[PDB]
This record gives C-alpha cells, structure tokens and sequence, in this order.
C-alpha cells in the first residue's frame, strides 16, 4: 500500500537480501573488522568502600564499518541516517570484565544508527557496578586508582582490532559528584606479545 | 456531495493538458482523491494518490514521469497534469475521493473527462 | 463485535513495528509528553538517591493507524498490545539503579483518527543531590530529565501538554510536602554529537516537615 | 504486481437465476473489493472486504473467497442488474482493477 | 487421530476466526459488561510500621 | 501498592461453565501502602485501605 | 539416533498442551507427588518465615 | 559464503534435534570433560555460610551429528552458534542457597570439523559450605 | 499369535447379528482392537476402535447408530453387534489387534467372518 | 475429510522391472501406512511411516512421498509378489483407506 521510503529501504536491506546476524562481515578471509571505541563518563554516583564498589554511569561510543549495510541515496528520495534494533544485526559483545554482579552486558538495548556508508554506531545507555580495590593507607586524603575493562567474550584478536581512539576519556556532561573530583581520565589498549 | 471536472478537450500530440476536480458536499480533507483512467477497451488503470490535506502524493510506477499532481486548499480543487501525450491516451479520467481508512475505496466518483489525443 | 473482529484482522495484516510512522520522511513525529504521579515514596538522603512512582502520558499520531467509523459498525476505539505498534524510548538520563526502558505489559489505546494514547507505570530512581546546610528545616530541589535516547529534533519533537506535574492522584507522603513541580522544555546539544536533542526536564521543590 | 482476471467476459443470465462470476488474482490475498458501473455512467462501490454490502445496495448478493480465488454470487437476477463488475486489489503494489465482467440479459 | 470431548469444545470455542482476546464482549455499542469481585483474605502476614 | 507491581497476579487457569458464567481467582500476596496513625500506642487501631 | 528424530518428530505434530489427559471425561488423572528437602536455609524468628529448597 | 551455506546444511529441522542426545548406539557414555576458572571471591559470608564466587566453567563433548570436512567449505573449520540452539548437558551445581543451578548468560562456542565442542560461559555462583569456626581469626576454611 | 473368530451366518434383514474375536499368543490388554468391513468389490472401510483394558469406544461417524462394541475381560474376547441389517451389509468383518502407540497400525489380522443378507 | 486415491487401479510387470505406485490425498500428511492383502487370506503390515519396512519384509521395497502425494517402488519384481496394496492414514478423523492396486503377473 502507502509505504514511506524507509518501509521499502528496511524491506530492501533484511529481507531482500537474506541478512544474517550470526556471521561478522568479512570480505575476505582473516580480515580484522577495525572496531574503534570511546567512553564519556556521565555521573560518579557511588565510590563504596566497605563492599569495594563504584557504579557509574557511561556512554560508549563504538562505531565499525559494515559493508552489506550500504544503499543508494537519491534512490529512496534522500535518506543517510537510518535507525534499527539493535537484536538485527552484527555487533560484537564488548563488556566488563571487572564488575561485583553477574551482569556483564547492557540490559537496555536501544535502537542503533547506520548510515549510507555502512558506517554503524551504538551508543548504549548503562551503569556499571564495577570493583575495584581501594588503597586506604592515607584515609581521608587519599588517592583511588580504579579501573574499567572492556573487550569481547566472542571474538578475539585474531577476528577482531579494538582501536581506542582518544588517550582520555571525555568530560562533557560530566556532573560534579560533590564527595569526590576527577583529577585524570587516561586509557589504554592491552595486548601480550607471545599470546594472541 | 458532488464532484466537478472539466469538459472533454482535444490536444494534439505532443502537447501537456491540465484537468480539475473541485469536490463539495463533504470536508475536503481527510478524504484522498485517486486518479483512475478508463480506456475503450474497458480496462481501467491507475494513476495517482494525493491527499489534500499535505499533498502526499504516490504515482503508479508505469506513469511516475508523466503525471503531475497538485492541490489548492483554498478553493478545494485539484490539477492533475499529463505530459508527452501520445496515441494510446485517448480515454476517460475520473476523479475519485474516498476516506483514507481501511476500506480503502472510492466512496465517491465524478463524471469523467474525456481526453482525445 | 464482529466488525471490531475484522477491523483487528484488517489493522495488522501488514506492520513493521520497526519504522518511524510519519507519511513523509522529512517530518518529525510530534509526542505529547505528561507525567502523574502516584506517590514519592523515599528520597534517601544518605545514598542521594529518590524513588518515585510514574505515570508516563505519551500521545501520538500514526498514518497507518486509521480507519473509518462507518464501514466497520460503528467502532471509534481499540485496545491494541504495545508490543505490537511502534512506540517511542523516553528515557530518563540521570538514572540510578537498572535498566532504563519501560516494559510493556499495558495496552494502547487507539482513536480512528490514529491518535495512540500510551500509558505505561514505572518506578524511577532518580540521582538527585541534596544540600543538609539547614536540617530539618530545609528546603530541597530535585530533578528528572525525560527525553528520547536516538531520534533527534527533526525526526521527534516533544512537546508538554500541562506545565506541570499531575498532581491529582497523588498518594500523601506524611514526611514530605510539595511545594512546586514544573516542567520545561530544552533542546540541547551533546559533545559527541552534531545534532540537537530535544529533552524535558521537571523539577520538584519539597520541604521535609519538622 | 498482483495481475487479476476476471471469468467470464461476457456472460448473461435470466431473471431469477443464480449469478456465479469468479475473479482470480496471481499470488494470495485476503481482502478484495466490488464496483458495478452501468451504461453510460460512473462506477459505484458495491462491494467492500470481499462480503461486506455498500450502502444502497439490494441484500441479494454475496461475495465470498479467499487465497488466490473470490466470487460474487447473485442468487435473485433482475433487469435492473445488467451492468459491468470489476474486482480491484491495493494489498500488492500498484492499484489493479479486474477485467470487467458484463452481465446482461 | 484420537481425542477427547474437551479437545474438541477447546478447538470449536477458542477459533482464531472466532475468537479474540482483545474485543470485550458487548453486543452492541454502549452495553456495560457487569462484572462482579468479592475479596477473600488469607493472611495479614505482616504490617511494618 | 507499595512496589510498581500494577501488573496483573498469576495466571491460574479459570472456570467458564455451558452458559458462559467466567470466574477466576487469581491468589496474590500485595503490599499494600497505607498511612499509620500512630498518636495512641501500642494501643492503636488502623484504617489500611 | 534416527529412531529418536522420527519419534520426536511423530511425537508433538498435533498436541493440544491445555487439555487434561484422560481417554474419557469422567476419568481423573491421579498424580502421585513427593517432595524432597535439600537444605534448609534459614527459618526467620522475627519475621515468622522459613526458607527451604 | 561458506559459513551460511555450512550453518544450514548442518542445523536442519529435518535431521538435527537439539533435545536427543548423540549417541552412535544404545549403553554410550557420551565422556563429557570440563574444568573450572574461578575469576574472583567477592564475598565469603560468614553469618549465613555462604560464599559468592565467579567462575569460567569451561566443558567439551564430541558431537557426531556436526561433523564435515573443510574442502568442500571453503577451509572453513570454527563457527560461532548460539549455545541454545544446539545439544548441551546440563551441568549445574547443587549446594547452593538461592535457586539459581543454571548459568547466567549462554554466551556462543565453538565447534570443530572434528567434532569437538567447547563451550565456555560466566556463571556466579552462592554457594553454601559449612564453616569450622573453633579457631577465630586463625583459621582454614573447606568449601565444595 | 492367533485371532479367533466365529463362521459366516445366514440372517434375514431386520434382525441384528452379533460376531466375536477372541485373540491369543500375545497379552491382551495394551493393544486395542481394530474392526474393519470389505465389500464385494475388495475396497475396505473402517468401522470402530475399543480398548479391552478399559472400554473406551471411537466409531465412525457412518456407522454410529447401528455398531455395538463390547469387550470381555475374563476370556478375552471381543463382541461386535450389528442393527438395521440391510442387503448392503453382506461383507466380510475382520477384527484387527494393534499396539495403541504411534506405528498406530494393524500389527495381527484375523481370518473374517462372512455376513450375506 | 481426506479421502485418499491410488493409481494405477490394475497394472502389471514382468520380472526384473521397476514398479511405481502412487497415493494421493485431499489435503496435506506427513505419515501414511500401506498394507498388502494375497487372494484368499487375510493382509498383513507392510510399510509404515512412509518409508520403513515391517518384520518379515524383503528389503527391495521403497517408499516415499510428502505433502500430498506418496508412492511405492519396487526395484526388483518378484515371482510372489502378485497381490493388493493399500495406503491408508489415521492423522485424520476417520479412518479412511485406499481404493487397492492389484499387482498381478
Ligand atoms: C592504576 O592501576 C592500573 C592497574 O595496575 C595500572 O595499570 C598498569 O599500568 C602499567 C603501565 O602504566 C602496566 O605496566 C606494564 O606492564 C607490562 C606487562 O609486562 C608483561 O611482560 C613480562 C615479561 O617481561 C611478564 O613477566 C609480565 O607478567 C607481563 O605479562 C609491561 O610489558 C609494560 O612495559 C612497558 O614498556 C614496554 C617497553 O617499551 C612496552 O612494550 C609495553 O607496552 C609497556 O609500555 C609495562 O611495564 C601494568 O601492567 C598495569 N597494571 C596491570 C595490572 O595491568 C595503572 O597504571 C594505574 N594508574 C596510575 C595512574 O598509576
Ligand atoms: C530547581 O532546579 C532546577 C534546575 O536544576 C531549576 O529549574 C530551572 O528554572 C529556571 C526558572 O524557571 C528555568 O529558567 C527558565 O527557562 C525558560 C526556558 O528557556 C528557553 O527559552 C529562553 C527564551 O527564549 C531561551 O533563552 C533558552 O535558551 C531556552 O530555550 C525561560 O523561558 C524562562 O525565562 C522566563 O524568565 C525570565 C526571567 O528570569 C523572563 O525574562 C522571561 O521572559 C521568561 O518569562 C526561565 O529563564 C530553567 O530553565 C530551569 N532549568 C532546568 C534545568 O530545568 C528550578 O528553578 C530550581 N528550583 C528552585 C525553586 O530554584
Ligand atoms: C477508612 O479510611 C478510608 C479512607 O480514608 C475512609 O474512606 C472515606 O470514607 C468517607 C465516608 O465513608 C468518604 O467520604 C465520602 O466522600 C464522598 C465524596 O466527597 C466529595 O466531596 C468532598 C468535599 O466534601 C471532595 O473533597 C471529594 O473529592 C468529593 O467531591 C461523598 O460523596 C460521600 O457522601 C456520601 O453520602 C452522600 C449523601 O450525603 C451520597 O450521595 C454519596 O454517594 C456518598 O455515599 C462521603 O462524604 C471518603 O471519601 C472516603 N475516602 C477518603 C480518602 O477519605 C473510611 O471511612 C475509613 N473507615 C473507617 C471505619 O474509619
Ligand atoms: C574438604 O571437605 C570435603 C567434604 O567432606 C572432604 O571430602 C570428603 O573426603 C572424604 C575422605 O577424605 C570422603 O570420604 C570417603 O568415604 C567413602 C565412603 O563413604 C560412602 O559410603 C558410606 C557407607 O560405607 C556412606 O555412608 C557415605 O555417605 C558415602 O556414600 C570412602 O569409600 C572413601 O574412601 C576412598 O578411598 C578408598 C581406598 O581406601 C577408595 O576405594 C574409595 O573409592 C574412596 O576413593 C572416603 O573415605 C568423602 O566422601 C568426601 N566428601 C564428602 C562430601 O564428605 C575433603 O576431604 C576436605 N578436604 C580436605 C583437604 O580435608
Ligand atoms: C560517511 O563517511 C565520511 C568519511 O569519508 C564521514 O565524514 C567524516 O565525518 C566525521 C564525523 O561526522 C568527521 O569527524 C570529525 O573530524 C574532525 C576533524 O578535526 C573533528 O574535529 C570532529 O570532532 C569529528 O571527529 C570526519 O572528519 C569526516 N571525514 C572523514 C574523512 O572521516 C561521514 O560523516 C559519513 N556519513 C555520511 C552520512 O556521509
Ligand atoms: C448459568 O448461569 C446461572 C446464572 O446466570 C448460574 O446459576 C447460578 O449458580 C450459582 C452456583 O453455581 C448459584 O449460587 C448459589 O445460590 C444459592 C442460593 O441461595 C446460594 O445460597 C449459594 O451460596 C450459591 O451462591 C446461583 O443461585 C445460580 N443462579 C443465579 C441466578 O445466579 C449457573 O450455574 C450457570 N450454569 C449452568 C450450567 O446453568
Ligand atoms: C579436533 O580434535 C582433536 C582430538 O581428537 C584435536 O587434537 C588435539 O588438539 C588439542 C588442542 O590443540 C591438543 O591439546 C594440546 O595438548 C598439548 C600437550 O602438550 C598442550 O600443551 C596444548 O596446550 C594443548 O592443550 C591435543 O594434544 C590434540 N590431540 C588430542 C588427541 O587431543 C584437534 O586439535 C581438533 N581439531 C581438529 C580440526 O581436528
Ligand atoms: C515531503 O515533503 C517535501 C517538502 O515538504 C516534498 O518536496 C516538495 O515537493 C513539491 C512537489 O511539487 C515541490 O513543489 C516542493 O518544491 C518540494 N519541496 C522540497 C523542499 O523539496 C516531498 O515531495 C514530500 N514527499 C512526498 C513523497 O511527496
Ligand atoms: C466414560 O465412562 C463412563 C462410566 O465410567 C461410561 O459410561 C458407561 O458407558 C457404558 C457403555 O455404553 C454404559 O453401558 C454404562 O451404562 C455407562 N455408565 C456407567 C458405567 O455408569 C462412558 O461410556 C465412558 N465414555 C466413553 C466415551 O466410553
Ligand atoms: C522481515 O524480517 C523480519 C526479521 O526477522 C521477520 O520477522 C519478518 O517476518 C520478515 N518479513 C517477511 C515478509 O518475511
Ligand atoms: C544512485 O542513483 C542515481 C539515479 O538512479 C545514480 O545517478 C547514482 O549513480 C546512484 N549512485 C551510485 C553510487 O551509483
Ligand atoms: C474454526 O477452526 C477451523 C479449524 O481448521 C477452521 O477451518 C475454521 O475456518 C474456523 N472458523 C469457523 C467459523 O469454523
Ligand atoms: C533440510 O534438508 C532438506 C534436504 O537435505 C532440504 O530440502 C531443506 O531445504 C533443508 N532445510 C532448510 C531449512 O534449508
Ligand atoms: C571431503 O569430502 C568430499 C566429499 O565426500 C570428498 O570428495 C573429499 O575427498 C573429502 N576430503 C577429505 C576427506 O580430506
Ligand atoms: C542523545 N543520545 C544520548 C546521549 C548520546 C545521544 C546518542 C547519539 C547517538 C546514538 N545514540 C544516542
């Protein structure tokens, strides 16, 4: 019947096409889909000591390219941003590896941008119970050192990059915690020489 | 309820021709208005979907190039124009509104127009 | 009814529940945006955490939705699962505890001129912080900031119907009395992103009683 | 995309004998509609959601089918019912109307 | 194959042609279905103050 | 109700007899909210409603 | 096996899961029911309550 | 490509059930191995005698119902299947104080030409021991 | 493993005839028992089910009000009876034992009996 | 409700031949049995599921279909093997079995 343009271009790009979230888009093979990630942190909502917990709140963006979601522009009259589920198609399992529950994942799942270049984003909405330990020697004037760890329980290197693509994580929404102060945000990228 | 056209006109081939439909006896919105033509060999095909109140139009694939489509919510009347004409367009134009529900049908009709190339 | 039978059969023939349902692309959907509350169930003040129980009004407009009183017996009003149409994500940024999306037990409500009236309950925890300068002879502000996590300002617009909360079912607290809560419509943009998200934040100012 | 024929073409009845006119469609659908055009004049809705009547409409008829195979039946004919039906689809992109059928006497 | 008097009824009542979960039984427009509660009390298991 | 519970209780199977008289009694624990009036104690009645 | 496929497959093609099964109507399904306790976890004094498995 | 064309050819509704266990014939042990990874104590309990661990339970089996050789398929010899989809025993732990047997989150795993599945999830786990609390706080703690 | 059943009968029509089946060399109960007609020109039709455990009855809808199925736990043998005999009965009447599980067959056949009307 | 029908009513084959019987139905199965009756005595099971062979059967036979439509093979004729084959269902309410193809010499 009446359908919009971007009725027939998600009829275009799943169905059609026979899409297959289960397989990574490799053309060729041993192919490293260069993933690429940043963290802006939102809230400093608990540091607790006595249980070793911190619960943030973050934003991750992690972006790649994807090949087969590609479509002509003036074809379907003028669409470059397209929004979909995020349960559809292909995207790595990056999460915590450090966290006091058992929850490694996001249990949220928005919908997700793709646009003509077959560029994706996903930037899901999460809080984390992270654990770290606290150093408690110069209480209260003291240093904490915690530590985040993201990465994939599907993949590996061999399958995978994982590009950081700032050295800091960013600042920008950030509201000030009243008990504590961010003095430095680095982050690093961690791989072993003689262990793939 | 009512529907008007224009009256049967001749063009010679080659030449773009505008026909109207001004409908009264109903609120001229919430009911679309198709574009159906009607050949003499009693095989009527379709044109076009406008809906008055934005001017969202759809075209059939076989006339996308050729039909043109506007309203005028003032008056409440609509323009249909034809371009390219050639020998296989001498016919019947009706204009049909009907609620854009779904049914899904013409609920009204008009008398036709009638288009000689 | 059998005509309220197949006017069900007829409406979901053919639905992504998956597309943003405007006629024409280049139109944003238009949501009007309400919250009731129930009650105000504790502010912790040692967590700096509030928990509230919500009403979410959401109205909105669908193309695809629409149907005629006339040729289906009379019928004017359907009750449909929200699972089945499309529906918008408001979610509240500064959020605490849990996931953020609402679920969908609850049933729509769909008028033949499209209009989809949705109207889901949840608790919330918000984040809000306090000041104890004066205790307990003070004054406290407390924010929540409502607004669509993907779609932009072109693609929704949120727009109030009040200017503030309901306040009409509202289930006394005997600890806290409410003095004032607005609403207030911004549209900002973040340091990720190169476009404008609109959100809207309300506001309760309570007073502990002494 | 769907492409819909009518059977027959040309057809006639006396008055008061059973009308049977089939209309058959490429792939499958579910909902189908009716329009009677007489001599001279414009169409009328006459059938809407493959059984239900329009509005001045006589309660002798009935339309009835499913899948790929519908039909409109006439059970009392009478000689104000010689006229042209067309069996038109909008589930399957573009618009398509039937042959026509032509019952006369 | 084999079945039961109450397979039967089950499949002649709930029919998907029928039957649907989400229309409320009204005849015609305007009738109010009247429905009846009455509640029964197990337990006060607990009151905290 | 204290929790966000508004959902509906379990989904015990119901009774529906020849003439189409549907009962059903879902059992449920509630947390119910109430206000304690607490001037007189422990010597104390309560509405709880 | 192959044996287990075809019977599985033979198994569940028409079974209604919401009719009680009896070969009569009059006839009624007798269940024999035991319970076995693996630990028990606490048995709460104050708020008069017992938490088994 | 080849993963999609093996991926169908292997899992058909016609010839694969995830429910009957792959035995060739009657009376065979289907030698299941696993080992477990533990990840971190976050909580030893005391009061109520319950320890909180995290572990990487790690376990494989030799299915004969997903077996191919790898020239027709274009060298390909690993695939990514979700776990629920294919034959699983149901290894769970007993002592435990909640009702929480299973594991959390039934991540993928990786099955070979071969045959040999290994399947590796997350699964946190409150258990319940006994704790020997003659000597305070000098003390050994046996917990299974 | 035998079927036993009685010798052909000469009855006029109009008045009911009962025939038997008493079957041995396998445990009588958990199978049931499959009665089957066949006509003079060898194309056979399904009459009835009874299970001798119980005595839970399925006929067919075409023979609903003129078959009569009885079984018989101390000798183990079953007892058909038929009404309304008409010269469109004369057939042969085979009693049939097979296993109530999912092969759902006629695993053992008996010898027939001959009814001419 | 499904009435089934085979084909070819009466056909022969010499020793040594390919033999193809087909049974049809009404509407859709999945299972279908097929039992073979001699002149004189009494029939006896002998394929059931469509495709599996009973006890004292020779393993020449074949059968296979789907949907509609099923048939039996026979790779090797045999000299005994002159009788009456029947296909019949039980997955649908009642009981109805086959015409009988009479293979014969
Ligand atoms: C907050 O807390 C975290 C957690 O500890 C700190 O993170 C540490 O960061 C430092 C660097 O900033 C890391 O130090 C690095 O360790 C690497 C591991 O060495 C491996 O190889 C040897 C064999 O020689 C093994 O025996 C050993 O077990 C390891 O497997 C080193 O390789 C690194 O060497 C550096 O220089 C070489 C040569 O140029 C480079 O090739 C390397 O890339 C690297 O730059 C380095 O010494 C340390 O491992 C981190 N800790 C953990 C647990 O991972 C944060 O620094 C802290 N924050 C602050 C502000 O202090
Ligand atoms: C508890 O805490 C919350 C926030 O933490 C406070 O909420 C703020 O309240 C103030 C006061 O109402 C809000 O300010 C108002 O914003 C309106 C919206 O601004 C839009 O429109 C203007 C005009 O075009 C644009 O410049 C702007 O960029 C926005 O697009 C304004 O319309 C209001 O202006 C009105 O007042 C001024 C005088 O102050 C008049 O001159 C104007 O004509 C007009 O009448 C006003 O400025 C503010 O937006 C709220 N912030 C948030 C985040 O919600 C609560 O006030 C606080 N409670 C207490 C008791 O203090
Ligand atoms: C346990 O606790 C509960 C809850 O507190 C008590 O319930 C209250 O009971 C009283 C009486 O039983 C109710 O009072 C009734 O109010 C109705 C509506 O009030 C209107 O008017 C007021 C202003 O006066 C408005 O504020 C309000 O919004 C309404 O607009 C009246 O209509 C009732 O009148 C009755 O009589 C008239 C004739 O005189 C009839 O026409 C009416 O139909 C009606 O039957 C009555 O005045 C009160 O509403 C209840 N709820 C609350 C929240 O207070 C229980 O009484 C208590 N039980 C015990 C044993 O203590
Ligand atoms: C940490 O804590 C755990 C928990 O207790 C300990 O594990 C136990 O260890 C002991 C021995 O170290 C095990 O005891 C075994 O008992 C078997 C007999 O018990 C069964 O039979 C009787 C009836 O005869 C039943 O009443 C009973 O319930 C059992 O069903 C013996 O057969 C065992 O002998 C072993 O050696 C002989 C050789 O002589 C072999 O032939 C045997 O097969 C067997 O291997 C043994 O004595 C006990 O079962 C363990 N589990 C439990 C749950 O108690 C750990 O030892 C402890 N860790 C440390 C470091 O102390
Ligand atoms: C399709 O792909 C093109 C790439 O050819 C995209 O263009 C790129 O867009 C990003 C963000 O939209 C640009 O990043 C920006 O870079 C500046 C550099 O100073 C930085 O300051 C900003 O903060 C931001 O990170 C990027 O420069 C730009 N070009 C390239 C070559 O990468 C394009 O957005 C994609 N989408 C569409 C719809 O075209
Ligand atoms: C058909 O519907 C009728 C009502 O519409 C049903 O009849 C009602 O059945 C109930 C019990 O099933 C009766 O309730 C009992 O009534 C006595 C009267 O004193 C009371 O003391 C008992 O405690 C109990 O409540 C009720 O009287 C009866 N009639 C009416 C008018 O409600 C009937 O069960 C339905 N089904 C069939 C198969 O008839
Ligand atoms: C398929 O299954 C066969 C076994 O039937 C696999 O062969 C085995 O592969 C594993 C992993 O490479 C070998 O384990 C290794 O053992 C050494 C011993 O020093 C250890 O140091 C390594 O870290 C690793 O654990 C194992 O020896 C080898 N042989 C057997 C009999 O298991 C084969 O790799 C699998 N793949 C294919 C496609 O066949
Ligand atoms: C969606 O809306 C746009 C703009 O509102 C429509 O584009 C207009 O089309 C008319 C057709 O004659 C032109 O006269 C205008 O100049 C166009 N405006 C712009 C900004 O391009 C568009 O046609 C609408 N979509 C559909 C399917 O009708
Ligand atoms: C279900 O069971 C009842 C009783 O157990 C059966 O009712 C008997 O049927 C026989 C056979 O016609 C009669 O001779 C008896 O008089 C019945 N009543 C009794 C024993 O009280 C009933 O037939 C069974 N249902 C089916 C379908 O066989
Ligand atoms: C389109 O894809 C979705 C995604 O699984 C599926 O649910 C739906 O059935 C598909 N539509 C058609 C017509 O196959
Ligand atoms: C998109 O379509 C237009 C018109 O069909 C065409 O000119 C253009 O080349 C297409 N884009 C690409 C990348 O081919
Ligand atoms: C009831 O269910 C049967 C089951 O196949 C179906 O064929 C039929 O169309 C349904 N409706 C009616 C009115 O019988
Ligand atoms: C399963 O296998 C059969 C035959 O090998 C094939 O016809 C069928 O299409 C397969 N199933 C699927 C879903 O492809
Ligand atoms: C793989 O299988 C094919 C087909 O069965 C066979 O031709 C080939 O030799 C096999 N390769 C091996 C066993 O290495
Ligand atoms: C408004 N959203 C919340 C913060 C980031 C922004 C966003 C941008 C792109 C995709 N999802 C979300």
């Amino acid at each position: 019947r009446v359908a919009n343009a971007e009725e027939k271009l998600m009829d275009d790009l799943l169905n059609k096409t026979r899409y297959n979230n289960l397989i990574r888009p490799a053309t060729s093979s041993s192919q490293l889909i260069s993933i690429k990630l940043q963290l802006s942190l939102a809230q400093l909502i608990s540091v607790n000591e006595r249980e070793q917990i911190m619960t943030t709140n973050v934003w991750l963006k992690q972006e790649w390219t994807d090949y087969r979601l590609t479509w002509n522009s003036s074809r379907y009259e003028g669409v470059n941003i397209l929004r979909i589920p995020a349960k559809r198609i292909w995207l790595p399992d990056i999460v915590l590896y450090n966290n006091a529950d058992g929850t490694y994942e996001v249990s949220v799942y928005t919908n997700l941008i793709v646009r003509s270049n077959g560029s994706v984003l996903w930037l899901p909405p999460a809080i984390y119970k992270s654990a770290c330990k606290i150093e408690v020697k110069y209480f209260p004037f003291d240093q904490q050192n915690c530590t985040l760890k993201f990465r994939s329980w599907t993949y590996d290197h061999t399958e995978i990059d994982m590009v950081l693509m700032t050295p800091t994580a960013s600042m920008d929404d950030f509201t000030p915690s009243g008990e504590w102060d961010i003095v430095a945000l680095p982050g690093r990228r961690t791989v072993n020489p003689q262990d793939p | 309820v009512q529907l008007q056209q224009s009256g049967p006109e001749l063009v010679r081939p080659g030449v773009s021709v505008k026909i109207s439909c001004k409908g009264s006896g109903y609120t001229f919105t919430d009911y679309a208005l198709y574009w159906v033509r009607q050949s003499h060999a009693k095989s009527l095909e379709w044109i076009g979907v406008i809906n008055p109140y934005s001017g969202n139009t759809n075209y059939n694939q076989k006339f996308k190039g050729k039909a043109t489509m506007t309203v005028d919510k003032s008056s409440s009347t609509a323009y249909m124009e034809l371009a390219r004409l050639t020998s296989d367009d001498s016919a019947i134009y009706y204009c049909a509104s009907g609620y854009d529900g779904y049914p899904y049908t013409m609920d009204y009709w008009g008398p036709g127009a009638s288009v000689t190339v | 009814s059998e005509a309220e039978h197949r006017l069900f059969e007829r409406l979901f023939e053919d639905y992504n529940e998956i597309i943003r349902p405007v006629a024409n692309v280049s139109d944003p959907v238009i949501i009007h945006f309400e919250v009731s509350m129930s009650q105000l169930v504790k502010v912790d003040e040692v967590n700096q955490i509030m928990e509230t129980n919500l009403w979410l009004k959401q109205i909105w407009n669908d193309y695809k939705l629409k149907w005629n009183p006339s040729d289906y017996g009379g019928a004017e009003f359907m009750r449909v699962p929200a699972q089945k149409i499309w529906k918008p994500d408001i979610v509240l940024y500064n959020n605490a505890v849990g996931d953020f999306q609402v679920d969908d037990k609850t049933k729509a409500l769909l008028k033949y001129t499209g209009e989809v009236t949705w109207i889901p309950p949840a608790i919330f925890k918000s984040s809000c912080k306090i000041d104890v300068t004066y205790f307990p002879f003070d004054y406290q502000n407390c924010t929540m900031k409502f607004g669509s996590w993907s779609y932009d300002k072109a693609k929704i617009d949120l727009v109030l119907i009040g200017s503030s909360m309901n306040l009409k079912d509202y289930w006394e607290s005997g600890e806290w009395a409410i003095i004032k809560a607005p609403g207030y419509k911004h549209d900002i943009k973040y340091n990720c992103c190169e476009e404008i998200y609109p959100d809207i934040t309300y506001s309760l100012y309570i007073r502990r009683l002494p | 995309q769907i492409v819909l024929t009518q059977s027959p073409a040309i057809m006639s009845a006396s008055p008061g004998e059973k009308v049977t006119m089939t209309c058959s469609a490429s792939s499958s659908m579910t909902y189908m509609h009716w329009y009677q055009q007489k001599s001279g004049t414009s169409p009328k809705r006459w059938i809407y959601d493959t059984s239900q009547l329009a509005s001045g409409v006589p309660a002798r008829f009935r339309g009835s089918g499913s899948g790929t195979s519908f039909s409109l039946t006439i059970s009392s004919m009478e000689a104000e019912d010689a006229a042209t039906y067309y069996c038109q689809q909008w589930s399957s992109n573009p618009l398509t109307f039937g042959g026509g059928t032509k019952l006369e006497l």
